[PDB]
């Protein structure tokens, strides 16, 4: 016989911050060997990126 | 495309005073000196040698 509107809330999260790393800079940075020793294991920094 | 870092311009190193003075004139420059069978062994240490 009688009704009552109520309101509720449902949060949904949407997106993170997005992100993007250095890659050979946090491998190792300031090293020529650093990059003599990453060119050679082909690509798993590009792929990263 | 590629990341970009600036590199630095020149190094500069800082260390402690040179303190303590380790005495090498009384050892190299003295008056007198012992024999060479009755030799005197002296010990430099708690200080940084110069
Ligand atoms: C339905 O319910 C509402 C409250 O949920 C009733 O409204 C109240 O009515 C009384 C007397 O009529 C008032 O003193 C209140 O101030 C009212 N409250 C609000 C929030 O409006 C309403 O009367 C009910 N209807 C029926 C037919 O029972
Ligand atoms: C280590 O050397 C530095 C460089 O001289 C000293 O810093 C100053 O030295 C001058 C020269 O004796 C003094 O007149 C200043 O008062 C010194 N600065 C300060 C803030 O004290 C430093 O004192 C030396 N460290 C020592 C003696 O422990």
């Amino acid at each position: 016989t009688n009704f009552t509107i109520s309101v509720t809330t449902e949060i949904l999260p949407v997106s993170m911050t997005k992100t993007s790393v250095d890659c050979t800079m946090y491998i190792c940075g300031d090293s020529t060997e650093c990059s003599n020793l990453l060119l050679q294991y082909g690509s798993f920094c590009t792929q990263l990126k | 495309t590629s990341n970009f870092r600036v590199q630095p311009t020149e190094s500069i190193v800082r260390f402690p005073n040179i303190t303590n003075l380790c005495p090498f004139d009384e050892v190299f420059n003295a008056t007198r000196f012992a024999s060479v069978y009755a030799w005197n062994r002296k010990r430099i240490s708690n200080c940084v040698a110069d």
